[PDB]
């Protein structure tokens, strides 16, 4: 229903910092969760409210904007393809990757 | 599949108001004669359905792993939840353990959310709370409701369970033989250390009740099924809470029970629930 | 969806159940009053499932060309066949004009055949033929069994004339809703010129008997409609001769109808035979 | 469920004749009715009984056997891509291109 698409990957040094973003397509009103994986749950933002939910890996670490998903202090780690997501319907329950229906290509990001 | 819901609903509401004729007709009557005489009618009627479906029988799919979960369920919806049941019928009253067992999607969409990691966060629980509301609204009192949340929580948490096990390799009508064979085995095993008398069912009449009492009851329990393996647990439950409509209006118009104005009220909450959740 | 064939045929059997009960439990009730309220209590039931499933209404879709299909079957199965049944039970008795009505999908699975060139040479034509047959072995009257043909012909082209509309753009609920609106018109021209009374409608018992009766129709119509759509003229109507099983069978456990042996053998052909249709 | 090859087709002068053939493969135990159309029914031969039934535009021109299509007296209307088609079913009711539910791709003859 929604395409999604990501831009901002590519090659970092460790130690730094980096923005990935995605852009969502199509019936975007009923969407609830906004989200941010590598599938694990990395990042997950409510649109009304205006609360994220991290994981406990990153948090403190990442942050998230209405997408844009903002990564400090990387480590070698964090090489993965990184993969919007978006749900119909959401109240407390993030980071899971089988309650986002909607899902996109996913941007590669490699630190050094 | 959305009709099988409320398929499954005006089903069990047929069997429950099919019940109630029984045993007010019949007064020596007990309720563990009962269960065990309609569980061991329905076996064939569960055998007939497997037979006429598919091929003769598939005993390979009864893995002894994964269908506990089936077993478990059965033995602690059956036995003890109509044992409980009928203890709140003496206790509080013969239609309050009804509401409450009515009132038990509660302890699924908790249980399907938090156990089975299922994602209904904001779209069912609105329905559900107010079929809730509208059931609470028509209504010692202590431990009353403790034993009738102890039907419910059972009662609520055979859904659970019975779509655990058909995820994966295990169809509508398997699923259900299973618990109604082990039904029918812990029945049994309660009726012989109590040895409870088996003249009753000898009777044509009661028998021809029972029949169509099982059958009732098994059509609303395999649309049941087939809905909640492709429709989950969540809203499953929710749609087929509609049989207390059902219930009451042929409670009123059959049986001629009295009808009062709350009635009416929580019939119209509890309409505009399940008209919600779609 | 081959259920909803034998979900209609349960449906109906319920009906045609509390059918007999209505007209037995009342002496001065006449089939045109019931024939009347039992339409115009299910209209407000289809407004209701029309606003439940979909927009409002869709009025644009009742085109006059084509839906002439569906009113002439409604006003030649409802009306006039309920008419020349009723001849019939007080021509050659009660239950033989049941016995055809059941034995009706022969007219229709002739006229699905020739008529809309349907392909179904000898896969059906087995089942329905051994069903035909156990309905004739479960039995002036020369011109008993013609008025009895002329209730059968219309019951079973009511069904290819409900299979001709549906194929492009009528959903089954509006094919349904049409029907039910003209057969309303109908019988409400037909008691007007008789000035039938309406006074025995009024009573609080019969309005739930003919709510809960007009409920199992519809929902019986609209399963056997959804069937016909997806199934077709041919089998959908022999998967819910089934009906004549369950009539029998409430009709022996519920209202006390003596049971003989040749009923049974005509229920073992006709379950063979819808067995043998899947 | 049955995959149908057709052979034979080409340029034919008109006044002589021709062969078609069809071979089908895979489930073919149940298949009642073979056909041969060009959709217009033009060939059905039944396989128990051993009936062919024809149009009557060529009826006594054309035969049918057990599938081969040998077509005489051929004339300039009969260029068309023919054919195959079997029935899962069928009594009586041939020649109909909706009865067939198995269908093949069909080879063109053109009468000069
Ligand atoms: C709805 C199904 C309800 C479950 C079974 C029917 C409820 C009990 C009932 O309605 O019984 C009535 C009678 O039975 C019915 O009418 C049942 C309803 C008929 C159709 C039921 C199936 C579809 C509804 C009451 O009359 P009685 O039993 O006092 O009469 C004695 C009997 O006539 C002695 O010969």
């Amino acid at each position: 229903q929604v395409q999604l698409v990501e831009s901002g990957g590519g090659s970092v040094q460790a130690g730094g910092s980096l923005r990935l973003s995605c852009a969502a397509s199509g019936t975007i009103h009923a969407i609830g969760y906004l989200g941010w994986f590598r599938r694990e749950g990395v990042a997950a933002l409510t649109t009304y409210d205006g609360w994220t939910y991290y994981a406990d890996s990153v948090k403190g670490r990442f942050t998230v904007s209405l997408v844009y998903l903002q990564m400090n202090s990387l480590k070698p780690e964090d090489t993965a393809l990184y993969y919007c997501a978006a749900a119909d319907d959401g109240w407390m329950f993030p980071l899971y990757h089988n309650h986002y229906e909607y899902w996109g290509q996913g941007t590669q990001v490699t630190v050094s | 599949g959305v009709p099988f819901g409320l398929l499954s609903g005006i089903f069990w509401g047929l069997g429950l108001t099919v019940s109630a004729y029984i045993f007010s007709i019949f007064t020596d009557l007990s309720p563990f004669v009962v269960a065990a005489t309609h569980d061991f009618l329905s076996i064939f009627i569960l055998l007939a359905f497997l037979l006429v479906k598919e091929g003769k029988v598939r005993l390979s799919i009864f893995l002894n792993i994964r269908n506990v979960s089936v077993i478990i369920g059965a033995l602690l919806a059956g036995p003890i939840g109509m044992q409980a049941n009928l203890y709140a019928v003496k206790y509080i009253g013969s239609s309050l353990a009804s509401s409450v067992s009515a009132i038990y999607p509660a302890i699924s969409v908790l249980l399907a959310f938090f156990f089975l990691k299922h994602k209904i966060s904001k779209n069912t629980v609105f329905g559900i709370v107010l079929i809730i509301g509208g059931i609470i609204a028509q209504t010692s009192f202590y431990i009353g409701i403790l034993c009738a949340l102890v039907c419910a929580i059972a009662w609520g948490s055979e859904s659970v369970l019975s779509s655990f096990a058909m995820e994966s390799e295990l169809s509508e009508i398997e699923a259900l033989l299973i618990r109604q064979v082990t039904s029918f085995l812990s029945y049994l095993v309660i009726v012989l250390f109590s040895h409870q008398s088996f003249t009753a069912v000898a009777n044509g009449q009661l028998l021809g009740l029972m029949i169509v009492f099982a059958a009732f009851d098994m059509i609303s329990y395999l649309a049941y099924y087939i809905a909640i393996n492709r429709l989950q647990p969540a809203k499953a439950t929710g749609l087929n809470v509609s049989y207390v409509v059902w219930t009451v209006l042929f409670a009123v118009v059959f049986l001629g029970a009295p009808l009062d104005m709350l009635t009416i009220m929580t019939s119209l909450v509890v309409i505009a629930g399940v008209y919600i959740i779609i």
